[PDB]
């Protein structure tokens, strides 16, 4: 749950990859005789090559990083202030507590 | 086994398949050699020497 | 940095060790004896070895009872102070105190002559006390700075405070458990 | 059963099975631990890949698409216990030759 | 180290000198010798131990290590390195231990009893491992030898 | 196994049946075998119980 | 080695902020300016140096005098000696020889 | 519950006494410019303080002893106290940093240590005179340990035999079965 | 009989089986004299379950009282008095009780002798021990209870103690045990303050320094290892293999039996006691209720 | 010194062209028994030589089928290799116009290079080494036995002998020294020809992967 | 056999040192290939042996040595306007030693990660004295960090490559021919071979991963199997050569060395239900369950 | 190297453990979030001059030598002072005026429970944890590491001593149940 | 991959009497808190302990599949060992 939950964008859903890296992964996976060992690489590799990206491409929205906040809790860090230039996302979030 | 309060188990095999695979792979006149390095096991002991 | 070296083994002078070590260390600027650069040579930092307090200058011994008292009397004849310990309770008994067996003490005991200490040969000592006899042996060895003070409370409002001197030596009276036990047998 | 309280039976330990591997003797262990430990025999529908009973297959409720297994007992309660766990075992099954 | 060396070589050898002088002085139709002759039991160091004299009892490969502050009972002076306060034994079976010997001795053999009993998992636990790795492999008709894929 | 133990079990054994006594095999002690040969000569049976 | 100031009794530091180097508290303004050598220092540590020079390093240390085996005696094995662990314990020596399929090495 | 505080003087002239660091030391234990009641007269540190530890709480078995040609005089001992350098001017210049920054339950309170502290509060402090060794002040009391008395004289005390001695200072261990 | 009697003389131990670390399964040398050599369960429980001696004793809490008493008496200066830097010397000894720090001391012989013979005199109770450690310069004394003891004969200037006027009077019935307690003629060792003596073996043995000597060496061997006849010329092994053995031999349980209704029972027809005999029988009196025959 | 290191550039150098002429390139033999006396005839003492430049080689060609295929072999001087020194060989690579090349580091190579090393471009591979790991040839180490590359007809006769698919062959790592030795790419069969305790020798073949 | 073992003594190359590991345990270490093992050992040849020439000061060359003994004393050189550290060397200690250090090559050893200590701060007084200029870093540091310097002399971090101790005895019995050898206890075998002056083409090691990663796959299995016929015979048991063959190959087919292990098993198969047959099973399932695998039964 | 004594009485049983993971000496216990140098737990104790705490420990080269690093991180922070040592191990505290006195009293009555303190003289403690220090930096030495199975160690229960426990608790239990109901009835019913 | 149903294993894997099988003790005690928090919900009273009981029910369920978990807090952490699926298929 936690590692699928580590790839999805939470705005639109879709998975943070660009449109070549698509095609090069769908022809990897369409090579015949694909072994399980190598499906585990595999899912490591597409952890890797996914977790990086902060914006996919069909939305742009900025999506967080996923973290267990507890036992059998999961939480994810949109809404973040970072020590950089104040995201705008958050900005709107922060001000929102007025009440 | 040294007969000092041994003992073994038994089974009787119930099919004629099992039966002739049990005698002619397993038969002891089949089997004087332990594969490990094709020396023989079972020969004289103790008191047959003497 | 450098890594194409011709390593060197033949033999080098001592003398020429000596001689570069003093134009690295002794090209003294001691001179420099300002006003606010002064040290009181009494005032120096200690080693924590209290007996060795001797880290920079200016360029215990074993003992025993008799050994330290005839110290104590030919060498030197002045005035000297001792902290010595006594056991729990003296072989007197209370001077009609109206008495538990409450522990008799030198503090409960009248002045005067109270008895005598005797040495022998070879060096062991008694504190002959009445009719029983407490040996004498030397306590731990003492290093930090003692002093004997008396304090007159003259007024409940106050007083005064003078010095006596300071403590140098330690003693202890022990009873002799195994004369005791020989004398009356059990 | 296991003690001799109770009467017994003895046991094929997994050193025995590693003897009898090592013999090649493929028939004779599967006699030992199948046709007289537990063979039962249970039906499959290939349709879902999963079993009924009675040769009705209450996931479809069609009788025209289930056939018989022999089969030892821990293997179907191995299948029942996973399928509990939604771990889904799924068979497939084709004909002897 | 030179010194336990050296302590170990002599003897070993007063060991091994006596046995050889038991067994010359020992007649044929001697049992023991019979049966250590024709390897139906024994052998000759039971021989020598039985009749002549028991060796250095020896705990992992060296003398009984001090089980007091500096040696091994208080029957032995501290610092002693005398050939008897190290688990040498000079009496055979035939004349009987002292309890000092017998001590020793029965230090010595305990070892083997904890070891038998510890290799019932080890040796058990490898041969599982090594049986579940290798168990597919069979010998083909084209001579090779395939894995189960 | 080297029971010399049994041996002289059976020999003290034998020598003290035939003249009623009770023998000792106590740790570190006990009947010595040397007096036992002569107790089974003086009854005549050879002194080493063959 | 180490120094306690007399006046409140803790360890010192050194410090410069005048012409000349001072031994200095930090809890009671005691200062003590050095002007002298002391001759005692707390033995610093640096790891094992094993392969600086190994195989067949710089060829300047080429001696002529050696000693021999007491069994077989070819030509080559020169002599060694080195050094155990720090300034004021002892120095090892052994004596190694090497043309194949054994394990000799003598102390 | 017998304890004192001494005060000490420190020179501030010699050039070992880092002038800047007592002014800073001063500025930060002291008012800026209060000087009503100051731990120091000047703006540098005048003097310091030491603080004593009791030892043992029963003295009895201890006494001092003076040493004198032929002849030794004891004097049982009032008290043993540790004298030690106190760092409490640290502590006051931490509180001034921080005043500048800004049916009940069964008792309990007799092992608390305020407890204590107020309990030692209640006593009235004591002021003394001080006399140093190089007064002859201190020759003149110094005569008051040789007690007077003839040499020879047989103490009335003393009377119990050595055998009474042991069973005194070895009570039996059971005073009734 | 010997299955009922020998459970009473069983210890138990607390790592329960829990994993291998060649430790406390191999026999030590510290057991000499306490628990038997020989009888130890052979199998996995090897080692982690042991059997007494013979001639064992084990104490019990005391008064704590008259020791810290009479140690302040010694000499033992008061830790809070002086400083620290004393424990630096090489000629003080720290002085603890059961663990608990209590002063320092000079001259450390004088203390140990002095309270060894209060001991003796019977002033100090018979259980209380107290040892030297010369490594790091301690003297430990113990009062609490739970540890081992062992009597020996006390020896002074290479002659011992008792004597056979002593024993005839003993036979006779003068005396008992407690007379040679309370006479300075035994005393009890435990396995700290025996560390400290030179335990002469017999008497022939005894030299200068020796302090103490063995009442009987038989001893060393526990209840069901004193069935054996000669254990001294076997090989080991076969010693702990009778041990383990003894107890299911089928033979008497008790005068009673033919009224027990129990789960179980196995008896024999026709004992007889044994041709060759050990002491221990003798002092359990087997003899009485043997198991076996001879052939 | 400065005799050591002129011993560990003659020995780089002839472990260098013996793999050279292993893999076929153009070679001569008369340079093959050079003597570490003859390559101080050839080249100057230490303080006399430039390291980037005095053992530069590239006159190897590809000479037994086509002698117009060059070769290139760098070796660097600073202990790790930036990124504008590989620049500047691949500019000098492209001003030459050959496909492939060789470099010899001397303890290393910024990772940013070692990135670089792996995505320079389809048409461009170049190699990567060590001088420690140059100073001896594996390939007549006692315990390596014979590798030999065998082109695809050889390969077709063989998996046409057993009948296998190519993929069920045992595999030999693309990163295997000895691969990199011989410079091997994915998809090569290598013979290997163990030595028996007799006489006799066994065959077998592994697959690059 | 392996449950015949008997773990006998005395098998200390006859001289009781060289405690390296032998029975069960080597066998348990040789199968599982884990990356790190016990007491590696690496031999190697040089030309000859005995007294004269060439072998035993790459033995000097190799092993352990501190900075140790070279100083016979340290002490302080303070002085008032500064104070700096002062190494002193034992030269003609060093020349009956005859390694080659000497004040430069140590003052280049100095700086190597020792807190980017400047050249100008280090220099050479003299052949025989080499010293130190302290300076304030400024990171919780000052004047008196010379605390902390105190980095030189038996243990911080060191000029050369680590990891190789030091052997002795192992001695022959033939004097048919005259033969030595070399022992080194270290875990480099790429820096020992590619060192001058040995004979590197004759250099093994017994660390199987090591020999793997330096010199490819079938040295390794090479010496798997000598390995396992060393253990084996040195006990006093025989097995054919067959069987330790297969094991080699069975463990190295696959392009690396994959030990017997749960990790090793499971690279080197894929049938879900042996795999949760032998060890770790819920994982197992559960992760197959996940990716919907199918297996076959075979 | 460590050390570590199970400090039990009649009360509770409870333990602690020093370390010198990295050349200096830290003190480790459960109650606490995490070990703390030995320095600030003797100047938390009563003892202010790191003389006389070197006194304590020795006056030997290689042992000072070696205690050395223990105090140059006391130094660095800002702890020269009791109340500074005793804030900072309140700031330290774990649970299941807090920020001082709670830590006064935890030091005073859970830390080497079996060494006395009464009248909140800690010489004694000071003492006790000096001399264990000085045991486990000379340990290092010579490599005499104590053996568990020495029999010296060793103590046997019996059936009276384990039976006492049991009883005791029954009774406590009963006088508690018997309390409950006599505090429910009175009140109501 | 996140439940909202559960298959109750059938009555042959789990015989009448274990009275009855500690499978069954979960499951009657997951009905017994998901009839609570129903109940209780529409009752309509405080949020904290509706969110409480989920958590609840989320722990529940969870030991209905593993036994061993050990991260549980104190004040709710089981008392005695049970047997879920796992404990049953792993293990010797
Ligand atoms: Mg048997
Ligand atoms: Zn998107
Ligand atoms: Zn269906
Ligand atoms: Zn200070």
């Amino acid at each position: 749950v936690i590692g699928i939950l580590q790839m999805i964008c939470k705005t639109c859903c879709h998975i943070m990859l660009s449109q070549e890296e698509k095609k090069q992964f769908l022809d990897y996976l369409k090579r015949p005789g694909l072994t399980y060992l190598q499906k585990r690489g595999l899912k490591k590799k597409i952890s890797d090559k996914c977790r990086k990206k902060n914006i996919c491409h069909h939305c742009g929205a900025f999506n967080g990083t996923v973290k267990k906040c507890g036992l059998l809790k999961i939480i994810h860090e949109k809404y973040k202030t970072n020590k950089k230039v104040v995201d705008p996302i958050v900005s709107n979030f922060l001000q929102s507590f007025e009440t | 086994a040294d007969f000092d309060g041994d003992e073994m188990n038994l089974h009787l095999p119930q099919t004629e398949e099992a039966k002739a695979e049990a005698l002619v792979l397993m038969g002891t006149k089949a089997n004087l050699v332990t594969p490990r390095n094709g020396e023989p096991l079972i020969a004289a002991i103790q008191d047959f020497l003497t | 940095r450098p890594e194409v070296i011709q390593s060197h083994s033949i033999f080098e002078q001592g003398p020429a060790e000596m001689m570069k070590k003093k134009g690295n260390w002794d090209k003294t600027v001691d001179v420099s004896d300002m006003g606010p650069s002064h040290i009181i040579n009494i005032k120096k930092e200690k080693r924590e070895t209290d007996e060795e307090t001797k880290q920079i200058l200016r360029m215990l011994p074993k003992d025993v009872s008799v050994a330290e008292l005839l110290r104590e009397l030919s060498l030197t004849k002045e005035e000297e102070l001792l902290f010595l310990q006594l056991p729990d309770t003296l072989p007197g008994q209370p001077p009609t105190q109206d008495i538990a067996e409450n522990a008799c003490t030198l503090a409960d005991l009248t002045e005067g002559q109270v008895g005598k200490l005797l040495i022998r040969k070879s060096g062991r000592v008694q504190l002959l006390l009445g009719k029983v006899t407490l040996d004498v042996t030397m306590g731990t060895a003492c290093s930090f700075l003692q002093e004997l003070v008396s304090v007159g409370l003259g007024d409940s409002r106050t007083g005064e405070m003078t010095v006596l001197g300071h403590v140098k030596h330690k003693l202890v009276c022990s009873p002799d458990f195994e004369s005791l036990l020989d004398h009356k047998h059990r | 059963t296991e003690g001799r309280s109770r009467d017994g039976g003895l046991r094929l330990g997994e050193m025995e099975r590693d003897c009898l591997i090592g013999y090649g003797a493929s028939m004779l262990l599967l006699e030992r631990l199948m046709i007289s430990s537990d063979a039962f025999e249970v039906d499959v529908c290939g349709q879902c890949g999963l079993l009924g009973y009675s040769g009705w297959c209450h996931y479809c409720k069609s009788s025209c698409h289930v056939s018989s297994l022999r089969i030892p007992y821990a293997c179907k309660l191995l299948f029942q216990e996973l399928q509990s766990m939604n771990i889904i075992p799924r068979l497939k099954l084709s004909k002897y030759n | 180290e030179t010194l336990e060396a050296l302590i170990l070589k002599e003897l070993s050898v007063i060991r091994d000198h006596a046995g050889s002088a038991c067994l010359r002085e020992l007649d044929k139709s001697n049992s023991p010798l019979t049966m250590a002759l024709c390897g139906s039991k024994g052998s000759f160091i039971n021989i020598s131990q039985m009749i002549a004299c028991v060796g250095q009892q020896a705990i992992s490969g060296s003398r009984v290590p001090d089980g007091f502050e500096n040696r091994s009972l208080p029957h032995f002076e501290k610092h002693s390195k005398l050939p008897a306060a190290k688990g040498f034994v000079a009496n055979s079976f035939y004349s009987g231990l002292t309890p000092t010997e017998f001590f020793f001795h029965t230090m010595a053999g305990r070892e083997g009893l904890v070891d038998t009993a510890v290799k019932t998992a080890e040796t058990g636990y490898m041969q599982r491992r090594l049986v579940k790795s290798l168990e597919d492999l069979c010998s083909q008709y084209d001579l090779t030898v395939r894995s189960s894929t | 196994r080297m029971t010399v133990g049994k041996l002289i079990e059976l020999l003290a054994g034998k020598a003290g049946v035939l003249d009623g006594r009770f023998h000792y095999g106590t740790a570190f002690g006990g009947s010595k075998v040397k007096d036992v040969c002569e107790d089974l000569v003086r009854h005549g049976y050879n002194y080493l119980g063959k | 080695m180490l120094l306690f100031c007399p006046g409140c009794g803790n360890g010192l530091i050194v410090e410069e902020g005048q012409r000349c180097h001072r031994f200095s508290c930090n809890t009671c303004p005691y200062v003590h300016n050095i002007t002298r050598k002391v001759t005692n220092r707390k033995y610093p540590k640096l790891k094992e140096v094993d392969d600086v020079l190994g195989g067949a390093a710089a060829w300047e240390n080429v001696d002529s005098t050696a000693e021999s085996c007491p069994k077989c005696e070819h030509p080559r094995a020169y002599f060694m000696q080195l050094q155990t662990r720090s300034a004021d314990e002892p120095m090892t020596t052994f004596y190694k020889c090497c043309n194949a399929q054994c394990g000799h090495r003598w102390r | 519950q017998q304890k004192v505080e001494l005060e000490m003087a420190i020179d501030t002239l010699n050039p070992n006494y880092c002038r800047s660091k007592g002014e800073q030391i001063a500025l930060n234990v002291d008012g800026a410019c209060a000087d009503e009641t100051s731990t120091y007269s000047s703006k540098l540190m005048d003097k310091q303080t030491f603080c004593s530890s009791q030892t043992t709480s029963n003295t009895s078995r201890y006494a001092a002893a003076l040493y004198r040609q032929g002849e030794l005089h004891l004097t049982p001992l009032h008290g043993i106290l540790q004298l030690r350098p106190s760092f409490s001017y640290l502590d006051k210049a931490d509180a001034k940093h921080r005043e500048r920054e800004a049916e009940q339950a069964r008792q309990r309170r007799v092992q608390s240590y305020e407890f204590l502290q107020k309990k030692h509060a209640e006593e009235p402090w004591v002021h003394l005179h001080y006399y140093g060794l190089r007064d002859s002040r201190s020759e003149h009391e110094r005569q008051y340990l040789l007690c007077p008395g003839s040499s020879g004289v047989e103490n009335t005390e003393l009377v119990k035999s050595p055998s009474e001695y042991l069973m005194m200072l070895m009570p039996p261990s059971q005073e009734e079965e | 009989y010997i299955s009922a009697l020998g459970m009473m003389t069983r210890i138990s131990s607390q790592f329960e089986k829990t994993r291998k670390v060649s430790g406390p399964r191999s026999l030590q040398p510290s057991q000499w004299g306490m628990l038997c050599p020989s009888d130890t369960p052979e199998g996995e429980a090897c080692g982690l379950v042991k059997n007494l001696a013979l001639m064992t004793h084990i104490t019990t809490d005391m008064e704590d009282g008259p020791i810290v008493k009479l140690a302040s008496n010694l000499g033992v200066e008061d830790v809070n008095l002086l400083c620290g830097e004393e424990l630096s010397y090489p000629n003080v000894f720290l002085v603890f009780l059961n663990g608990n720090i209590l002063g320092v001391i000079r001259d450390h012989k004088k203390l140990v002798n002095t309270f060894r013979l209060m001991r003796r005199a019977g002033y100090i109770n018979e259980f209380v021990s107290i040892s030297t450690n010369l490594t790091d310069r301690c003297v430990y004394i113990s009062s609490d209870g739970g540890r081992l003891c062992r009597p020996y004969i006390i020896v002074k200037k290479q002659k011992p103690a008792v004597t056979n006027k002593h024993m005839e009077e003993l036979a006779q019935g003068y005396r008992n045990f407690e007379d040679f307690l309370h006479e300075s003629l035994v005393e009890y060792l435990d396995v700290n303050e025996e560390n400290d003596c030179n335990i002469a073996l017999y008497e022939h043995t005894i030299n200068k320094d020796t302090t103490h000597l063995e009442i009987e060496p038989f001893t060393l061997l526990g209840v069901c290892a004193g069935l054996i006849p000669y254990p001294h010329h076997n090989q080991s092994p076969r010693n702990t293999y009778q041990c383990a053995m003894g107890k299911q031999a089928m033979g008497t349980i008790g005068y009673n039996q033919r009224n027990r209704i129990d789960t179980l029972m196995y008896l024999l027809a026709y004992p007889q006691k044994p041709m060759v005999k050990t002491k221990t029988i003798e002092l359990i009196e087997f003899e009485k209720l043997p198991a076996g025959q001879n052939a | 010194d400065d005799e050591e290191e002129t011993y560990r550039l003659w020995k780089i150098r002839k472990t260098i062209m013996q793999l050279c002429h292993d893999r076929g390139y153009l070679v001569t033999q008369d340079e093959l028994d050079q003597t570490l006396e003859e390559f101080k005839a050839q080249s100057g003492d230490k303080p006399s030589e430039g390291r980037p430049r005095r053992t530069d080689l590239t006159v190897l060609v590809a000479h037994n089928d086509d002698p117009t295929d060059q070769m290139f072999v760098f070796f660097p001087e600073e202990p790790k290799v930036g990124i504008k020194t590989i620049k500047v060989y691949c500019q000098r690579m492209q001003e030459e116009n050959i496909t492939r090349a060789l470099i010899v580091v001397q303890q290393g190579m910024t990772p940013s290079a070692k990135q670089s090393l792996v995505d320079m471009a389809p048409k461009y591979i170049l190699e990567q080494f060590l001088q420690q790991e140059l100073l001896i040839n594996i390939t007549e180490h006692e315990l390596v036995p014979e590798h030999v590359v065998m082109t695809k007809e050889e390969v077709t006769e063989l998996l046409a002998r057993y009948k296998l698919r190519e993929n069920q062959l045992p595999r030999i790592q693309a990163g295997d020294p000895v691969a990199r030795y011989f410079g091997i790419k994915r998809g090569q069969v290598v013979k290997i020809i163990r030595p028996s305790e007799t006489a006799g020798r066994y065959i077998t073949y592994r697959l690059v992967q | 056999p392996g449950t015949q073992m008997t773990l006998k003594t005395f098998h200390f190359a006859g001289v009781a040192s060289m405690n390296i590991t032998l029975g069960v345990p080597r066998i348990k270490e040789i199968i599982n290939a884990s990356k790190a093992i016990s007491t590696p050992i690496i031999t190697a040849q040089l030309d000859k042996d005995d007294d004269a020439d060439y072998a035993r000061l790459v033995k000097g060359r190799i092993e352990k040595t501190l900075l140790g003994e070279i100083s016979e004393y340290i002490e302080e050189v303070f002085l008032p306007d500064d104070c700096f550290i002062l190494v002193k060397l034992s030269l003609e200690r060093i020349r009956l030693l005859r390694l080659e250090v000497n004040a430069e090559t140590v003052r280049y050893s100095i700086c190597t990660s020792k807190l980017r200590v400047k050249p100008g701060d280090v220099a050479v007084h003299g052949e025989a004295v080499v010293c130190v200029t302290p300076r304030e870093n400024s990171k919780s540091s000052m004047y008196y960090v010379l605390q902390f310097l105190k980095e030189d002399l038996p243990k911080v971090v060191v000029q050369g490559i680590p990891e190789v101790s030091r052997a002795v005895i192992h001695i022959d019995e033939q004097s048919g021919k005259e033969k030595y050898k070399l022992l080194v206890e270290g875990d480099n075998l790429r820096a020992v071979m590619a060192t001058h002056g040995v004979k590197g083409t004759r250099t093994t090691s017994n660390n199987t991963y090591e020999v793997e990663k330096t010199l490819g796959i079938e040295a390794a299995r090479t010496t798997i199997i000598n390995e396992i016929q060393y253990t084996m015979v040195n006990h006093g048991m025989s097995i054919d050569r067959r069987h330790v063959m297969l094991l080699s190959d069975l463990m190295t087919y696959k392009g690396e060395v994959l030990g017997i292990t749960r990790f090793g098993l499971a690279k080197m198969k894929e049938s879900v239900l042996m795999l949760a047959s032998f060890e770790k099973t819920a994982d197992h399932l559960f992760d197959a369950a996940y990716f919907g695998q199918k297996d076959s039964v075979c | 190297v460590g050390a570590s004594v199970t400090s039990s009485t009649h009360e509770k049983k409870s333990r602690t453990n020093m370390a010198v993971k990295q050349g200096r000496f830290y003190l480790r216990h459960n109650t606490l979030s995490e070990d703390i140098p030995i320095v600030i737990i003797f100047k938390a104790m009563g003892v202010e001059s790191d003389q006389e705490i070197v006194q304590m420990i020795g006056t030997e080269e290689h042992v000072m030598a070696a205690f050395g690093p223990s105090l140059e991180e006391c130094q660095k922070a800002q702890i020269f002072t009791q109340m500074q040592a005793l804030k900072y191990i309140g700031n330290k505290v774990r649970r299941q005026k807090t920020k001082i006195e709670e830590a006064r009293e935890l030091l005073a009555s859970t830390i080497l429970t079996h060494v006395p303190v009464k009248e909140f003289n800690f010489r004694a403690k000071c003492i006790y944890t000096a001399v264990m220090v000085r045991r486990v930096i000379l340990a290092q030495g010579d490599n005499k590491v104590d053996d568990r199975d020495y029999y010296g160690n060793k103590r046997l229960e019996l059936a009276g001593q384990l039976l006492s426990l049991l009883f005791e608790d029954l009774f406590k239990k009963f006088n508690s149940e018997m309390k409950k109901i006599a505090d429910q009835v009175i009140p109501k019913q | 991959l996140i439940l909202t149903r559960l298959l109750v294993p059938p009555l042959c894997i789990r015989p009448s009497v274990v009275n009855e099988d500690d499978l069954t003790m979960k499951l009657t005690e997951i009905i017994f808190l998901n009839d609570v928090i129903k109940k209780h919900r529409i009752s309509g009273a405080k949020t904290q302990m509706i969110m409480e009981d989920w958590d609840f029910l989320q722990l529940q369920c969870a030991l209905y599949i593993n036994s061993e978990l050990s991260g549980i807090p104190l004040n709710m952490a089981p008392k005695k060992w049970t047997r879920g699926f796992v404990q049953r298929l792993k293990g010797k």
